[PDB]
């Protein structure tokens, strides 16, 4: 009922408070600037 | 929010959770309500086994969803 992860071909579901990423893609994002 | 955890035996358990909770957070909540070691726990959602370090939302698990508890034992 939500939205997939913003990243490439990610199998997981994103979330607004993570700029649209799943939790780990979001940490990856964050770690890279 | 809140979800249901169901053993194979039949025994059901209701858990109060947030979509932010990791699979470890949930295994921990079960160890509380049922004294099972999280290393024995294998959680399953709609046929997929839930991988450690990911969250409920990563799986699109929403309120009133049902996970099954399998055990390594
Ligand atoms: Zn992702």
């Amino acid at each position: 009922g939500t939205s997939k992860c913003r990243k490439a071909g990610c199998v997981y579901f994103g979330t607004p408070e993570n700029k649209g990423f799943c939790t780990l893609c979001f940490i990856e994002y964050r770690e890279n600037k | 929010m809140q979800i249901f955890v169901k053993t194979l035996t039949g025994k059901t358990i209701t858990l109060e959770v947030e979509p932010s909770d990791t699979i470890e957070n949930v295994k921990a909540k079960i160890q509380d309500k049922e004294g099972i070691p999280p290393d024995q726990q294998r959680l399953i959602f709609a046929g997929k086994q839930l991988e450690d370090g990911r969250t409920l939302s990563d799986y699109n698990i929403q309120k009133e969803s049902t996970l099954h508890l399998v055990l390594r034992l």
